[PDB]
């Protein structure tokens, strides 16, 4: 993935996350946050730090 | 939690097709004639009673843009269902949806649910993929097969509702 278009992704899910927090849906929130840590895997290994 | 079933469905396909527009009627029951094409992806839910059970679908919506292409794994991975959309007035769309097909098929179980989407069928005097080789295609890769329009409300119920029924969860 292009990283930018995956920093860009980051950001919009943090958006996600951000909205789902305001408002009362838990559920949703731990779906996001789920998506998020997959986002960050992916960036770190584009980035050489695991495989 | 034990009542509430989840269930996390991707749609995939061509820019242009109508995956967000399919997601925003169901969801919202709206249509936008305007609406700007997907960047990253998006995210909504729906909670239903179909087959007597509560189910909460979990909506990825995908972008088609080119760019994008490499992003849609991290939402087709993990998915109990993924909607592959084309457009019937569009022949090089379902070729398109055939790449997806193999793209799926080389990173998800063969068991995962696909449910094919031939949108825009309120289009008919320009159609130029016929639904008798659409659904031919689609029994011969086990899918579910609809013609949808997300602009007139057609079989986008029935789309979701066939997918829940399959998914054994
Ligand atoms: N006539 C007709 N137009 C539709 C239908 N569904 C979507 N459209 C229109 O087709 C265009 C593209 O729809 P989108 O929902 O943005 O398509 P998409 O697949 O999400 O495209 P990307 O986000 O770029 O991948 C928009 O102008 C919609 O208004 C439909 O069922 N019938
Ligand atoms: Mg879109």
């Amino acid at each position: 993935i292009e990283e930018e278009l995956l920093l860009q992704q980051i950001d919009n899910i943090k958006a996600y996350i951000f909205d789902a927090k305001q408002c009362g849906r838990l559920d949703e929130v731990e779906v996001l946050t789920e998506n998020l840590r997959e986002l960050k895997h992916t960036l770190a290994k584009q980035k050489g730090g695991t495989d | 939690g034990s009542a509430l079933r989840e269930l996390k469905v991707c749609l995939l396909g061509d820019t242009g097709v109508g995956k967000s527009s399919i997601m925003w009627r169901f969801v919202e029951d709206s249509f936008d004639p305007n609406i700007n094409p997907t960047i990253g992806a998006s995210f909504m839910t729906k909670t239903v009673q179909y087959q007597n059970e509560l189910h909460k679908f979990l909506i990825w919506d995908t972008a088609g843009l080119e760019r994008f292409r490499a992003l849609a794994p991290m939402y087709y991975r993990g998915s109990a269902a993924a909607i592959i959309v084309y457009d019937i007035t569009k022949e090089e769309t379902f070729s398109t949806l055939k790449n997806w097909v193999r793209e799926l098929r080389q990173h998800g179980p063969p068991s995962i649910v696909v449910a094919i989407a031939g949108n825009k069928c309120d289009l008919t005097d320009v159609r130029e993929v016929m639904e008798r080789d659409a659904k031919d295609y689609a029994d011969s890769i086990h899918a579910i097969f609809v013609e949808t329009s997300a602009k007139n409300a057609i079989n986008i119920n029935e789309l979701f509702i066939e997918i829940s029924r399959r998914i054994p969860s």
